[PDB]
RNA sequence: GCUUGAGUCUCGUAGAGGGGGGUAGAAUUCCAGGUGUAGCGGUGAAAUGCGUAGAGAUCUGGAGGAAUACCGGUGGCGAAGGCGGCCCCCUGGACGAAGACUGACGCUCAGGUGCGAAAGCGUGGGGAGCAAACAGGAUUAGAUACCCUGGUAGUCCACGCCGUAAACGAUGUCGACUUGGAGGUUGUGCCCUUGAGGCGUGGCUUCCGGAGCUAACGCGUUAAGUCGACCGCCUGGGGAGUA
RNA sequence: AGGAGGUAAAAAUGUGAAAA
């Protein structure tokens, strides 16, 4: 799990990486790799539209499917994978069919153990089904906010959501950001809670160690010159101004809340 | 804590017979299986202390027998610990 | 095998399907050769206090004997089963008898 | 914790109220427990309890009554 | 108005105030009266007397409202909380029934540490 | 001193609330062994038994709900 | 070699002993809505503070973390610290009875090792209530305190560390011997279980006392009495249990 | 005899020489 290597030398000596001994060591499976070409934050019109990206090492698409639609089905899971575009790990399920996918690799979870999604599965980690059939209370992951669309709610490494009320036709969960959201019910979710939850504990150790993830140096505001940034200028680290972007928004406070289109669903917002 | 049956099968094997239950071979054994039968409750949990203040007891008591016997007879001390494997 | 006295109260609505609750856990009896020994169902009893609602409840007693093993898995019904309500489970005791009413 | 006294009441008495807890636990709920002087008020009050059976016994003696 | 037949006059008493609350057999409060409400303020206000004076006041505007007989809920100790009692049963009320509810735990949150 | 199970020998089970009645208050409140006069080993008993009773919904923790 | 030392086995017993996983009620707090409304709250008195925005008060639903009234007792368990809502899973120790088995395998111990209230510290979660520091209002000669209103760390959970207490029955540990009384508590045996009893027997443990002991207070079959074995420690007070 | 309720704001200081 989490290691902290030895000071053999400077940039070596904060170096704390999280192992894990079950990861499958080895060249993942072709068929369900899809090739990414990343643009280093760069549009249609080529422009820096979101900066400090760039660099890093070449990636290729894991083709995970969240969308959970073969239902009835037992598979297998048949080994664990990591995955250089999540920031959880990836687990190869293999169908009784005879078809392999991948899947968010939950908390509970080993290379052999058996889950399945429909509205028959047991209630068991790794499982899909409609929170309609979900006992109140309980957690799960990768949840749905469109019946089929995806799941985009909690599927981050070491992440889960609080299924809480379930009013009819709707279902109240308690997203990790400690807020309150609805949502139809009969949308679908994997039971159970995302693993590698020490990936929170890794320190990069070194810059070059966030240069390669891709993450390009970022520069400080009150370094630039007056026409760069609404900070910067003056002589000597002077700030004087209420802090903002680099456009002339304020920051620290400014709540950008603005969609209005989903504001009933929003039960208690997050504070 | 060994089941009942069990400790009967250690003292049929070890002592003259089944009534030997009390000899020193028997209670060296019979603390042994113990051990290795808390060896996995403690390999966990890692706070067992009172329990394992107990462990660390009949540890010291098998201990105890074990220098016991071999200055008694030093054939069957020999003869004891390989049948057991516990010295290294 | 070790004695359990297994009691939990039903929804009235599923009190009808009291028998069927008996017949699958008593399948779950014979699926471990655990030897039942009560089946005493006090039928629709109002309760102390109301549990956040329900006034009258359906108690059921079993009081089976039973292997270790399947008495872990029959309570994890219990806590996923919507019908059931405070399922609580005792010891040995030197598997008893007959009812107290 | 509770009366009704039907018809023929005219008057409160409901000392059940008292009989029980009433105030008396509220009296002490109120604050500072401490875990510490519980032990040794109790102790300081059962010490003077077997002390006053202790009184009693070895009476029988003088006054002249 | 409406005319409501029975209400519940709630009296939260207090070691420092006390609080004369008819309300509904619902719930819904139709009117209610305290001791500081009654002048008596500081000490006066924590005493029996005070007590006796806050019934009236709510015992009337109930009237108002025809409750005839009513049901009564104390609540917590005080200087007051059973010489108001007779006191609204003199306003001229049904007393049904006085149902004494009081905050007892089961040692549940932590009490403080004051009056030294 | 009171009588019990100390000379007819039998044992003490929770379903039989008629009797936890006959060792609890209106309040429902377990009453001490300086008031039953019964033994220490048993009171243990009869006050597993009615908290026993008290989670099945037998008999209430309080009055009112 | 033997067996009265220690220990093993079989059979029962009481228990907040230790650890892990769930779960129930009361209460407090917050949130949403309805009725309704000029005070609420606090104290020795008062004020700060909340409140015509519309609180407190009262009712319904829900969300939460922590702590477990009564039981509960100079009761029990544990080496000590310390441990009490209930259920289940793994597990330690002690005690009692009848015999058998091993045959002094015993006691203790510098160094060493393990455990070890609270506070405090490291990483990550949690945060109702309580509440160092802190702010304000009172009190006061002043109040940097006691009182009151709020309130952070922390108290909680997981994983490490620190190893200090008036860590105290201030009484080191093991064994034996030397009149009783009232108790509590848990096993075992006999008698007419005729009836909550009559006649006993061990452990734990509470108070009062004879002998003897002590400076006295007091101790007193669990001795600070009478002996034996080993161990730690003391050599006037402050300095200092610091350098 | 047995168990429960009620009970105090302020109240600082006093230097240095005497016993058959």
């Amino acid at each position: 799990a989490v290691v902290k290597c030895k000071p053999t030398s400077p940039g070596r000596r904060h170096v704390v990486k999280v192992v894990n001994p079950e990861l499958h060591k080895g060249k993942p499976f072709a068929p369900l790799l899809e090739k990414n070409s990343k643009s280093g934050g760069r549009n249609n019109n080529g422009r820096i539209t979101t900066r400090h990206i760039g660099g890093g090492h070449k990636q290729a698409y894991r083709i995970v499917d969240f969308k959970r639609n073969k239902d009835g089905i037992p598979a297998v899971v048949e080994r664990l994978e990591y995955d250089p575009n999540r920031s959880a790990n990836i687990a190869l399920v293999l169908y009784k069919d005879g078809e392999r996918r991948y899947i968010l690799a939950p908390k509970g979870l080993k290379a052999g153990d058996q889950i399945q999604s429909g509205v028959d599965a047991a209630i068991k980690p790794g499982n899909t089904l409609p929170m309609r059939n979900i006992p109140v209370g309980s957690t799960v992951h990768n949840v749905e906010m469109k019946p089929g669309k995806g799941g985009q709610l909690a599927r981050s490494a070491g992440t889960y959501v609080q299924i809480v009320a379930r009013d009819g036709a709707y279902v109240t969960l308690r997203l990790r950001s400690g807020e309150m959201r609805k949502v139809e019910a009969d949308c679908r979710a994997t039971l159970g809670e995302v693993g590698n939850a020490e990936h929170m504990l890794r320190v990069l150790g070194k810059a070059g160690a966030a240069r390669w993830r891709g993450v390009r140096p970022t520069v400080r505001g009150t370094a630039m010159n007056p026409v760069d940034h609404p900070h910067g200028g003056g002589e000597g680290r002077n700030f004087g101004k209420h802090p903002v972007t680099p456009w002339g928004v304020q920051t620290k406070g400014k709540k950008t809340r603005s969609n209005k289109r989903t504001d009933k669903f929003i039960v208690r917002r997050r504070s | 804590s060994l089941s009942t049956e069990a400790t009967a099968k250690i003292v049929s094997e070890f002592g003259r017979d089944a009534n030997d239950t009390g000899s020193t071979e028997v209670q060296v054994a019979l603390l042994t299986a113990q051990i290795n039968h808390l060896q996995g409750h403690f390999a966990e949990h890692k706070k067992d202390h009172h329990s394992r203040r107990g462990l660390l007891r009949m540890v010291s008591q098998r201990r105890k027998l074990l220098d016991y016997l071999k200055r008694k007879d030093v054939a069957r001390y020999t003869q004891l610990i390989e049948r057991l494997g516990l010295r290294r | 095998m070790r004695h359990y006295e297994i009691v939990f109260m039903v929804h009235p609505d599923q009190s009808e399907q009291v028998p069927g609750m008996i017949e699958r856990y008593t399948a779950a009896i014979t699926g471990a050769e655990g030897k039942i020994h009560r089946l005493e169902d006090w039928g629709r009893r109002q309760l102390a206090y109301p549990i956040n609602k329900l006034h009258k409840a359906h108690y059921v007693l079993m009081n089976v004997e039973a292997p270790q093993e399947v008495i872990d898995e029959l309570e994890t019904t219990f806590r996923f089963n919507d019908a059931v309500i405070r399922s609580m489970v005792m010891r040995t005791k030197h598997a008893v008898t007959e009812a107290s009413p | 914790i509770k009366v009704r006294e039907n018809e023929p009441f005219d008057v409160a008495l409901r000392r059940f109220k008292r009989s029980c807890e009433k105030a008396g636990v509220l009296a002490e709920v109120r604050r500072r427990e401490f875990y510490e002087k519980p032990t040794t008020e109790r102790k300081r009050a059962k010490a003077s309890a077997v002390k006053r059976h202790a009184k009693k016994l070895a009476r029988e003696n003088a006054r002249r009554t | 108005r409406k005319q409501v037949s029975d209400g519940v006059a709630h009296i939260h008493a207090s070691f420092n105030n006390t609080i004369v609350t008819i309300t509904d057999r619902q719930g819904n409060a139709l009117g209610w009266a305290t001791a500081g409400g009654s002048g008596f303020r500081g000490s006066r206000k924590s005493t029996p007397f005070a007590a006796q004076v806050a019934a009236e006041r709510c015992a009337d505007a109930v009237k108002e409202y025809g409750i005839k007989n009513l049901e009564v809920m104390v609540k917590g100790p005080g200087p007051g909380r059973e010489s108001t009692i007779r006191a609204l049963n003199a306003a001229g009320f049904r007393i049904t029934n006085i149902t004494d509810v009081t905050p007892i735990p089961h040692n549940g949150c932590r009490p403080p540490k004051k009056r030294r | 001193f009171c009588r019990f199970t100390a000379e007819g020998v039998q044992e003490i089970d929770y379903k039989d609330i008629a009797t936890l009645k006959n060792y609890i208050t209106e309040s429902g409140k377990i009453v001490p062994s300086r008031i039953t006069g019964t033994r220490a080993k048993y009171q243990r008993q009869l006050a597993r038994a009615i908290k026993r009773a008290r989670y099945l919904s037998l008999l209430p923790y309080t009055d009112r709900h």
